[PDB]
């Protein structure tokens, strides 16, 4: 959930309005570089799955 | 096991008219027999024959096979429809590269080639070419395999050299050796009983195959084929392929795909780094103590890892499954 | 229009495949069907087919 | 904006430089098939949005 | 380099006298080469008494 809502609610999507790194940083205590940092962890995951990988092209 | 009479069938006299031409006669043979046979062979032998045909021609300044050179009367695609009929007989190798060096006013025949000790030309008589000044010179290095039955180049679209330099020429293959096949029934004067019958095949070939091992082979082939009609178990295919990769399809493919320079190409392909499943999963630590491997190399890696998406060093003790 | 432009002559060989409308001389159209092995047609009391 | 006739396609592979040249039209006398490029060209287009 | 053998082999006896065989992987005119062959042998060179 800290991970889904980062990652959906950063680059915007299902919820219209996307925030920056500030309004979602208020809004889970942590400011900025702690958001950032699981920001990059949820891209690290998706590394294996193949599904968005041929999604691309 | 112990029923039915039957005869058997042997060899009489090959009549070699020519290098080409040839008859051979079957003479212990029943009646209904000699003209069953005649059809099987005539099959095999008009069909499923060996032989040799020229797939693959690269000469020199000349590109595509539509163009000319000067000093040269035919134009390319001639010459290339001439080497279609070459009566090559090669020793005991799959494919042979015949040089074919001749300068100077003159036809070039199949002769200019250069003589190989294990090529044996037929006809060397055989037109290729036709120089006409003086000053004119060619050279072209051809292409001869073993194989059966026509495929032209039209077959293989990209399916040989993924490189394929822009010089080489892909001509089609006739392979079969048997120009034409036929065959009499004919009484047979067997001096022994009264109503047998002797299947004479006249035979038409180009000379770079006997009629010995011709019709060996040909009948061989309908043996090798009759012993699948002896048992009857029914064999059935297990199918049931497994659809569920455990791991991205791209870990699958070689690091030639990553598109890197060449000095980087060469040190994966020595240090025993093939597939991508071994770059993903090998360290920066690693990385160093390779040959030839600077800091200009290492960053191109992991830009062109990265890229795709992919990262450098990752695990995945799953490698590989599971054929 | 606009610019520079690249016309790319590409020349193809085509066989004749099933389905070519051939004809003769004397109003005889016709299509071809299948292809057909040597080793299965009409042939004489020589090796000569059709 | 103009749209220039380059070898900078994007989302290619191997492929291209394969059969184009440094500048994006393929070598005369080579083979190509069904997909291949001829001429590299491309549009200027940004927004998407996304 | 030789040639292949036929795999799928798929036997139907409609009773015990009259039944269908059907072999399926076989090269050009070879099924039909077996067919004159087999059909020539089991219409005359067979045994049995009458």
């Amino acid at each position: 959930a800290r991970e889904a809502k980062v990652l959906r609610m950063r680059f915007g999507i299902d919820m219209n309005t996307d925030y920056t790194l500030e309004e979602v940083g208020k809004q889970f205590d942590v400011t900025r570089e702690r958001i950032r940092q699981i920001e990059a962890k949820a891209l690290r995951k998706l590394r294996h799955p193949s599904r968005s990988e041929v999604l691309r092209s | 096991g112990s029923v039915t009479e039957f005869l058997k069938p042997r060899l009489v006299d090959i009549e070699q008219v020519s290098s080409t031409h040839a008859k051979v006669t079957l003479e212990p043979l029943e009646r209904g027999f000699g003209h069953t046979l005649g059809n099987a062979l005539r099959r095999i032998l008009l069909s499923s024959m060996p032989g040799c045909a020229v797939t693959e021609v690269e000469i020199d300044g000349v590109l595509h096979e539509y163009s000319t050179k000067e000093g040269v009367q035919e134009d390319i695609l001639e010459i290339l429809l001439n080497l279609k009929g070459l009566a090559v007989r090669v020793q005991g190798k799959d494919e042979v590269i015949l040089t074919l060096n001749k300068s100077g006013i003159g036809p070039v025949t199949a002769a200019d080639i250069t003589h190989d000790g294990d090529v044996e030309i037929v006809k060397p008589q055989h037109v290729i070419c036709h120089l006409t000044d003086e000053n004119a010179s060619i050279s072209m290095r051809i292409k001869v395999q073993r194989g059966r039955g026509y495929v032209p180049a039209s077959t293989r679209i990209h399916s040989e050299e993924d490189e394929r330099p822009i010089g080489r020429l892909l001509v089609d293959a006739c392979y079969s050796p048997v120009e034409r096949i036929a065959y009499n029934v004919e009484a047979a004067r067997v001096e022994q009983r009264t109503d047998l019958d002797k299947l004479v095949i006249e035979m038409e070939t180009n000379g770079t195959i006997d009629p010995e091992e011709a019709i060996r082979r040909a009948a061989t082939i309908l043996a090798e084929q009759l012993e699948a009609f002896v048992d009857l178990r029914d064999v059935r295919q297990p199918e049931v392929k497994e659809e569920k990769p455990e791991f991205d399809p791209i870990l699958l493919r070689p690091v030639d795909d990553l598109e890197l320079t060449v000095r980087s190409a060469n040190c994966l392909k020595a240090e025993a780094i093939h597939y991508i499943g071994d770059l993903v999963q090998r360290t920066e630590v690693e990385l160093l103590k390779t040959p030839n491997l600077g800091k200009k190399s290492l960053t191109e890696i992991k830009d062109v890892l990265a890229s795709r998406g992919l990262s450098l060093g990752m695990r995945l003790e799953n490698w590989p499954p599971a054929s | 229009g606009v610019l520079k432009i690249v016309k790319v002559y590409l020349a193809v060989k085509r066989r004749i495949q099933p389905g070519d409308k051939m004809a003769g001389r004397h109003g005889n159209k016709g299509v071809i069907s299948k292809i057909n092995p040597i080793e299965d047609m009409p042939y004489d009391e020589n090796g000569t087919p059709v | 904006g103009p749209e220039e006739i380059t070898a900078d396609i994007p989302n290619v592979g191997e492929a291209a430089l394969s059969k184009l040249d440094e500048s994006g039209i393929v070598y005369i006398g080579a083979e190509v098939t069904g997909g291949d490029i001829l001429v590299g060209k491309v549009t200027p287009k940004g927004e998407t949005q996304l």
